């Protein structure tokens, strides 16, 4: 609980915008969320 | 997520109250509610700072709700399509 | 005729003795709490400063204790009284500027390069004793911290020892010019001259219902043995009784504020403190606990409830022409049978009526709201705690136990994944939607699937 | 009225400081501190109150810009005065530049632009310009002149925004079959087609239906007959559970109607019976009252009161009698000295002064006009009656009392024994008043 | 004074969709219910004139309401009233032992407060209407009232003035501007032409600084009143063809310009001089003629208004004849 | 087991229910579980509880100057006394927890001006 | 379950049962306290058997 | 020599702000609705619908939440979705306006 706490008020103002980038209020934190700009739940895992 | 945000100053902040400094140094409300109110309640008066409503504490510590999901896009009602199709 | 608005940004400055002139509603007099079942007017339960009662309304805004939030109010304090959060800015201002012409002692351009925020930590960081004014010719005598109290000042030229009484602070520190203020970092809001108050707040009625009222009225009757037209100059010497009357007059104050940081900023900082048990938690209402249970003849996005428990929440249906057949057999039940209603809201009123003691309609009047009991198929929200993850909090479709005799939240347990839950004796958070916006997303997002 | 509390008074703005010196003749007092030059060009300040000597005095020239006059214009709530005194510092008008400008020399300079005066009548004459300035900025001119100068500069502005400033063609034939078969199950299922380029909204719709066949498989009809049954079966849904909802209405009315006839012991017999042979909420508990406890008359007469009573409901919903739109400008609020007076034009319908126990009826239609409990409870939300003084007195209006020991449900409020409102609530006495002086 | 004026506002509309239909309609007759006949933003609004912006109907964010706002700028017409301001119908309501109030009936919902220690307003009766002078003070435009709150006195001529040293003169924009001044002075002259003149002349003459016991007629061709006292040799000017010759720029309006007692101050002339022979107890003030212009049509306005409203209110000779003890008053301090 | 109310009885301060089945108030939804909701993006829920179920009011603040202004539609008030002549209120929906949060603040000699967000105008 | 008034006309300090579940009054006493004054006490009893959710 | 504060600055109030439309074919944002903009159209309009109740849906239905996810799935709900891009310093609030009657709609039935 202690690391959970800490952890989500340093993370919690990162937002996706229009743009899918991961950015606070201003500022980018990432260019594309991910480097995929794609959801977690809708992964597959698929063989090359 | 975690090593993006640690590292979008050029510097390996952390995830304690000396980080949320770092990279948000004007999020007094959020700063406040993280660690202790009252030291940054203090140094925010004295140095005049504003501070932007954005994320989640500073719109939760202010009473209202952050601009997140469902509130992230607002609704404008659609005048054209209203007069042409419905009535008074 | 007040318009919808939503705040954009917040500004933090320190209050001087202009702003809680003008912010607040009424001058404080007397000592007295009530004259009789009425807060005595001038005193610090003054009803102009808001209501907490329902046997008086405030005379400001003229609302009921629901309604008004609280206003301030003004003590004009015998004798100035430094501000105990920022005594620390103060002795960096004491530090800077010479105490007989006000100019900078040190030279500003020499923190030109830093940035402002660290100008004036950095400039009054120096040793500064003993250097030479370059405009009235003094000697800056060195600006010792007195180890007994958070806030009594005393000047030491070279063994000639003085106290720093607040007066003389704020003489001194009205003497410096904002040019100084402003080569120095800080702002023109954060001039030094607003760390002295002579007209100090008293905090609303909604902040203090019913200790700090105690702690504010031993102020008031101790700032009433000051004369009013005491004068402090630097080298003056001080009758000891009103000696400790002032240092009487600026601990009360202190320990009104920091004591040992009961205070106002106390309520801040720890778990049960204001911000992470009032804003960023909550105690809501229409909300249900119960132990959980197993049961294997319930779907995985379906939730068993008690009808006892579905009797107690209610879900708000608005009256239209649409939903005026399905609603009305909810209605002529009532608390009689189940499924029914309880509650009734009209428009025609605009207000609430109850179901039992309004037996005499028909029908409906199209646009009441209509407060039914919990039915098999309505959505609800359903946690356990600690919720670590964003499955933690899930919509579950309700079947209603019509078992009088069953208490437990039953759920399939192949659902127990969503919730690191087992049927050891654990118990579950759950209330049903009764708003349709929070009901519409109940289904869409916040479903279990 | 001596020069030197004129020239006092003349400190107070923070425009003209003073220069100092102590081998002079002049002698004001500030009645604040006040931030003051000197000879030899120190920039000094003062207290309150302080003895200082007047070597001459300095109005500055401040040079604002128009953008802030066109903030405080948006704004649009500003005293004339400082809205003119803003323009001449913007170089929108020339008047302060004008009243200035009675410099005996340029005998002292600085940094900022300014008219400087260090005489001993000359500052006379200066004090005069600057009374006779601001004496010009608050009187009847330059006020009409400043608010049309920013309504006309705002227009413009509206005017540069306003007046100055501010592709699919054809899809392919899978495409063209596809919207086809959307426009055919359009009046079939929730789908309405669209026309992007990106054949997008069709995809979902598609996927929505839960059929994605159609874009390579040729097989849509038998989809469209699904559609057809599936939407079959809806509307024979629909329509089953409205007969059924509506005979449960009708059964409750008509046991509504018998427990308010011959009462809870014989009504809540018939519900026993009723229950176990499970048809309640079946219009045969009319069977069941004929042939049981009473005749079948007395049933007759249920039914046709039933029917009277739908009819009277009916009735009072076809109302459009004026007292009716009385009522809602009295349960809105708005300005007690006006609802007053609503309660006056309303009381003049009532009948029988109707104290308690039952609805005033209004003379104008005949329907309910206003219970008793809202006349008292307006008057005393007119007359300053704090809610304990509010919630005592509608206590002989107070609901059902210990006849009903609970409905199993706990309340905190009182409610109406003529209709049902609330009242008030009660939760817990306050106990406040009780540290007394 | 009447004038047009900009308000930026927000509005919130209970159910969106019927206000969408007719949504200039809805929006200026919800403005209309709020707005018209208040006090807001340092004015009192009379007519919504129009909506020159408008944002869409949003959809409020921090309530599940439904309920919707928009953002409006309109356009709207209302009244500031300045200080030394001639109202010439104050009906008192209240004559106490402490305050008295009186109740304007023109254009400009205002509320008066005459101290009750001089002796022109100790002594009267409530119920009587008499006009009134603005003191040099602001009027007071509390938000949300019907009326705005200003101190006042009953009008008695001064015997002061005061002279206008000007150095710099017009230019065009600058001259284009008092054109509406000039406007403004022809359409109360127009109004004060289409009445009988009896009145005009008897109000005209008893607020003459004066004692004008002759009768004159004096005529411009475009102003009528009756003629006072003169000044030795010295011959007025007409400030409104002085203006209008002055936008021609066939004329230097530099010098001393001067408005006595003795002169008629409702007619557009004034005295202009190279060099004060004038007996004034006041230094001049050193100003350009933008100031002095403004400040003398100002005048003009203000005493056309207040004839014109003597004249509109007292219609018979029984309006005029009951108040006679405040015009009586007046008299005894006339020269 | 517990379950309470759409209503009862309140704290006297925050306004919020009382705590727990023994004082018969309301069940805290706290601090891990607006993060969960914000997670899911339930926004219309947050307001739902956290405003209208447990103490959701409406704040009136000035725009000239940002400071707390008094408004009421019923005996006509609207002022703030700080600008006292050129008011603009304007409702922003809040909750009682934050304006007691505020006053907490200023009563420790800390000004909080609010700047709320500007009016949007269409270019016609 | 008691009544109790505290005299102003009266104003009424009762105590009630908030429990769902019905008790049983099985004792009641009005012993004394440690500074001589009169108290109530008194015994709620609930027949409890195993039911689900023990 | 930085002197005293004047009413230039020192204004609480934001400027007013001009709403800046990206035209049609300009547009940079995606043509189908998120789960997030779909459910926020659908509770907005059954609330709208609780409190007026006209609507051009020709089927019937008795819940104000089903007729606002047939509206949107029929493509016949009354609402916009505006997707604010960026507030510029100048005054400028450039957005995006987006018809969900020509949107792809996330959701099931
Ligand atoms: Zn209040
Ligand atoms: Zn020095
Ligand atoms: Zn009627
Ligand atoms: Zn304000």
């Amino acid at each position: 609980g202690y690391a959970n706490r800490k952890a989500i008020f340093g993370l919690q103002s990162c937002i996706v915008d229009y743009y899918r980038r991961v950015s606070i209020d201003t500022r980018l934190v990432q260019q594309l969320y991910g480097e995929d700009g794609l959801d977690a739940r809708q992964l597959e895992t698929v063989r090359f | 997520m975690y090593a993006d945000l640690m590292t979008r100053t050029g510097q390996v902040t952390s995830l304690e109250k000396a980080g949320l400094n770092a990279r948000e140094p004007s999020n007094v409300l959020l700063r406040m509610a993280l660690s202790s109110p009252v030291q940054v309640l203090t140094d925010a008066a004295v140095d005049s700072a504003v501070n932007p409503i954005y994320g989640i504490a500073a719109p939760t510590l202010m009473g209202s709700v952050p601009r997140i999901g469902t509130m992230y896009s607002d609704i404008i009602m659609d005048e054209k399509y209203i007069t042409e199709n419905y009535k008074s | 005729e007040a318009g919808y608005a939503e705040i954009a940004a917040v500004q933090f400055n320190i209050a001087g003795d202009n702003d809680h002139k003008r912010q607040g509603v009424m001058e404080v007099t007397i000592s007295n709490l009530f004259e009789g079942t009425l807060p005595a007017e001038g005193g610090i339960y003054d009803a102009r400063m808001g209501t907490t009662d329902h046997h008086y309304k405030c005379i400001t805004c003229s609302h009921q204790r629901k309604q008004c939030m609280g206003h301030p109010g003004i003590l004009q304090m015998h004798a100035p009284v430094l501000q105990p959060l920022f005594i620390a800015e103060i002795r960096r201002w004491l530090r800077v500027i010479c105490l007989n012409c006000g100019a900078p002692i040190v030279d500003l351009k020499r923190y030109e390069h830093l940035i402002r925020p660290k100008r004036l930590i950095e400039a009054a960081s120096s040793q500064t004793e003993g250097k030479q004014c370059y405009v009235c010719k003094a000697v800056h005598p060195k600006i010792v911290k007195d180890s007994e109290d958070y806030f009594t000042f005393w000047a030491d030229q070279q063994g000639k020892i003085d106290k720093l009484y607040p007066q003389i602070i704020r003489e001194i520190f009205s003497r410096v010019t904002y040019d100084t203020v402003v080569k120095l970092g800080r702002s023109k809001n954060s001039h030094p001259e607003k760390l002295v108050l002579k007209a100090i707040q008293i905090p609303p009625i909604s902040i203090r219902p019913g200790d700090i009222n105690n702690v504010i009225q031993y102020l008031v009757r101790k700032n009433l043995l000051i004369p009013k037209d005491l004068q402090i100059v630097r080298g003056q010497k001080i009758p000891l009784n009103i000696d400790r009357n002032l240092q009487t007059i600026q601990q009360l104050y202190y320990n009104f504020l920091l004591d040992s940081v009961p205070s106002i900023m106390r309520r801040l900082p720890r778990k049960e403190g204001r911000i992470r048990k009032s804003l960023l938690g909550s105690q809501v209402w229409s909300i249900s606990r119960s132990t959980i249970c197993g049961n294997s003849d319930l779907h995985l996005d379906e939730v068993g409830y008690p009808i006892s428990f579905a009797r107690t929440l209610q879900v708000a249906e608005t009256v239209q022409h649409y939903n005026i057949n399905r609603l009305m057999p909810y209605f002529l039940n009532g608390k009689r049978q189940y499924p029914g209603c309880s509650r009734v809201y009209k428009q025609i009123t605009q207000s609430v009526h109850d179901i039992e003691g309004l037996k005499q309609d028909f029908r409906l009047e199209v646009g009441d709201i209509l407060y039914r009991d919990v039915v098999t198929g309505d959505v609800a929200f359903f946690n356990r705690q600690p919720s670590l993850e964003r499955s933690s909090i899930g919509v579950h479709r309700i079947v209603v136990l019509e078992n009088p005799k069953i208490s437990t939240f039953q759920m399939n347990v192949s659902a127990c994944a969503w919730y690191n839950a087992d049927f050891d004796g654990d118990q579950m958070n759950l209330w049903v939607p009764w708003s349709v916006m929070s009901r519409v997303e109940a289904e869409l997002l916040c479903s279990v699937r | 009225p001596i020069e030197a509390y004129i020239r006092q008074l003349l400190v107070d703005p923070d425009v003209v400081p003073i220069v100092s010196e102590k081998k002079k003749e002049l002698r004001v007092r500030p009645s604040t501190r006040k931030e003051i030059f000197l000879i030899n060009g120190t920039h000094l300040a003062v207290p309150a109150e302080a003895p200082i000597e007047i070597y001459g005095l300095k109005l500055r020239l401040k040079t604002f810009s128009p953008q802030c006059f066109m903030r405080m214009a948006e704004i649009g709530s500003f005293s004339p005065e400082t809205l003119g005194y803003v323009a001449s510092g913007a170089n929108l008008t020339n008047f302060i530049r004008v009243f200035m400008k009675c410099v005996d020399q340029e005998t002292w300079k600085k940094n900022g632009e300014g008219v400087v005066v260090t005489t001993k009548e000359n500052i006379i004459q200066f004090t005069h310009q600057y009374i006779e300035l601001y004496k010009f900025l608050r009187s009847g001119g330059h006020s009409w002149l400043i608010n049309r100068l920013a309504e006309e500069m705002v227009h413009r502005k509206l005017d540069r925004e306003d007046q100055g400033s501010h592709e699919e063609i054809e899809p392919e034939e899978n495409i063209k079959r596809v919207i086809f078969f959307l426009k055919e199950l359009s009046t079939m299922y929730s789908v309405s087609p669209v026309f992007t380029s990106g054949y997008m909204p069709l995809l979902y719709d598609l996927y929505r239906a839960g059929y994605l066949e159609v874009l390579w498989n040729p097989v849509e009809q038998k989809f469209l007959q699904h559609a057809e049954q599936r939407e079959k079966e809806q509307m024979i849904l629909q329509q089953v559970d409205m007969k059924l909802t509506e005979v449960i209405t009708q059964a409750r009315q008509y046991f509504k109607i018998m427990e308010e006839k011959i009462g809870r012991v014989q009504s809540d017999a018939i519900r026993e019976i009723l229950t176990m042979e499970g048809k309640v909420d079946d219009p045969n508990s009319i069977l069941q009252e004929v042939i049981k406890a009473c005749g079948k008359q007395e049933a007759e007469l249920i039914t046709t009161e039933y029917l009277n009573i739908k009819k009277q409901w009916e009735l009072q919903e076809k109302n459009a009698c004026a007292h009716l739109k009385l009522v809602k400008q009295l349960r809105s609020g708005l300005q007690y000295a006006e609802l007053l007076k609503v309660l006056e034009s309303i009381r003049v319908l009532y009948k029988e002064k109707n104290n308690t126990t039952n609805w005033n009826l209004c003379k104008a239609c005949g329907f309910k006009l206003l219970c008793p409990h809202v006349d008292m409870l307006i008057q005393l939300q007119a007359a300053e009656a704090s809610y304990d003084t509010m919630r005592t007195k509608l206590m002989k209006f107070s609901g059902i009392n210990k006849e009903k020991e609970n409905n199993q449900g706990l309340i905190y409020s009182y409610f109406c024994k003529i209709c049902g409102e609330e009242l008030a609530h009660f939760i817990q006495e306050d106990r406040t008043a009780d540290v007394g002086i | 004074m009447i004038d047009q004026k900009i308000f930026e506002t927000t509005l919130n509309i209970d159910d969106p969709t019927n206000f969408c239909t007719n949504v200039e309609a809805h929006l200026l007759k919800e403005l209309e219910n709020i707005y018209v006949g208040k006090c807001f933003k340092n004015s009192f609004i009379l007519n919504i004139t129009g909506v020159i912006q408008r944002s869409p109907c949003f959809i409020m964010r921090t309530n599940n309401s439904g309920r919707g706002y928009m953002h409006v700028r309109f356009s709207a017409v209302v009244s500031y009233l300045n200080a030394f301001d001639l109202i010439a119908a104050v009906k008192i309501i209240k004559n106490d032992s402490n305050i008295i109030l009186g109740e304007s009936l023109l254009t400009e919902p205002v509320t008066i407060v005459i101290p009750s220690s001089e002796s022109q307003n100790n002594v009267a009766e409530v119920g009587q209407i008499v006009p009134v002078q603005l003191a040099n003070s602001s009027v007071y435009y509390i938000p949300g009232r019907q009326q705005a709150s200003a101190t006042g006195s009953i009008f008695i001529p001064k015997h002061t003035f005061s002279v206008y040293h000007v150095q710099e003169e017009l230019t065009q924009e600058q001259a284009l501007n008092l054109t509406k001044l000039v406007n403004i002075i022809e359409m109360l002259l127009e109004s004060r032409s289409k009445k009988d003149f009896k009145q005009i002349c008897f109000f005209e003459k008893l607020y003459y600084t004066y004692s004008i016991s002759s009768d004159e007629i004096l005529d411009l061709k475009i102003w009528k009143g009756p003629k006072g006292k003169e000044m030795s040799r010295l011959k007025p000017c007409n400030v409104l063809s002085f203006l209008y010759d002055a936008l021609k720029n066939k004329n230097s309006s530099l010098g001393f310009w001067a408005r006595p007692p003795n002169l008629l101050k409702s007619s557009p002339l004034a005295y202009q001089q190279d060099q004060n022979s004038f007996n004034a107890t006041e230094l001049p003030i050193i100003c350009s003629a933008e100031v002095m212009f403004v400040t003398l049509l100002k005048e003009i306005i203000n005493y056309l208004q207040f004839i014109n409203d003597l004249c509109d209110t007292f219609n018979n000779e029984q309006l005029i004849k009951r108040h006679e003890n405040i015009w009586m008053l007046i008299e005894q301090r006339k020269i | 087991r517990y379950a309470v109310a759409s209503y009862g009885p309140t704290d006297a301060l925050t306004g919020q229910p009382l705590d727990g089945k023994r004082s018969h108030g309301g069940l805290r939804l706290g601090e891990m579980e607006h993060w969960v909701l914000t997670a899911q993006g339930a926004m219309q829920t947050i307001i739902e509880k956290s405003h209208d179920d447990s103490d959701g009011c409406i704040s009136y603040i000035c725009r000239n100057c940002g400071e707390p202004a008094i408004y009421n539609a019923s005996h006509p008030i609207y002022k703030c006394m700080n600008c006292d002549v050129q008011a603009d209120i304007g409702m922003v929906d809040s909750r009682r927890s934050s304006i007691v949060f505020q006053h907490e603040m200023r009563a420790a000699n800390v000004n909080i001006t609010s700047v709320l967000s500007p009016r949007v105008f269409q270019p016609a | 379950i008691i009544g109790k008034v505290a005299k102003i006309k009266y104003i009424d300090r009762s105590v009630m049962y908030g429990f769902d579940e019905p008790a049983v009054v099985d004792a009641v006493m009005r012993p004394h306290g440690p500074n001589d004054e009169i108290f109530g006490l008194m015994r709620l009893r609930y027949e409890r058997n195993l039911n689900i959710g023990d | 020599i930085v002197e005293s504060p004047s009413i230039c600055e020192g204004f609480v109030q934001a400027s007013s702000q001009t709403l800046v439309i990206i035209p049609d074919n300009e547009r940079i944002t995606s043509n189908v609705l998120t789960t997030f903009e779909a459910t926020r159209l659908v509770a907005v309009r059954a609330q709208q619908l609780a409190i007026n109740g006209s609507t051009m849906l020709k089927k019937k239905y008795s819940s104000p939440i089903d007729i606002a996810k047939q509206e949107l799935f029929n493509r016949k709900i009354p609402l916009l979705v505006m997707r604010c891009i960026k507030v510029t310093p100048e005054g400028q609030k450039i957005v995006e306006i987006w018809n969900p009657r020509e949107m792809g709609i996330p959701l099931l039935d």
